């Protein structure tokens, strides 16, 4: 009955581990700004963003 | 919708969850060498998740 | 019962002989900093370090 690794649910494991990706996204955003700015967009972009 | 895969006793298990409950009919099991999810890295270091 | 060369366990030998490798590591780090600085990382590095 969901003993190990699954005793708390799916939306709970996803929120604890979400803070480990922080350096990689920042470093990729720094890389993808002198070659193609539209290759790696942020997570807060919409129709009005200009590259 | 969320999907969870975890290791238990030399195999893999899975299920699917929506809202806050579990959708019936989505359970399953995979062998230890035929998981159809494939994380890929380019440059591998020692002791880190993900890749450079 | 594990006679000579094996009279103090596996962990005791490792920590005693660990001290002989220091010059080689110190020299390898200097060598691997003008060619490719991410080929010989130290033993105390993590996701935040920058090369």
């Amino acid at each position: 009955e969901r003993e190990g690794f699954a005793a708390e649910g799916a939306k709970a494991v996803y929120d604890r581990l979400k803070n480990g990706r922080q350096p990689y996204e920042t470093r990729a955003q720094n890389c993808a700004a002198v070659t193609i700015p539209s290759l790696f967009p942020k997570e807060s972009d919409n129709s009005s963003t200009e590259y | 919708v969320y999907t969870h895969i975890y290791r238990q006793d030399d195999e893999y298990l899975r299920y699917e969850e929506v809202e806050g409950i579990e959708v019936a009919g989505t359970e399953g099991s995979y062998p230890l060498t035929a998981c159809p999810y494939i994380p890929v890295r380019m440059v591998r270091l020692d002791g880190e998740d993900y890749g450079r």
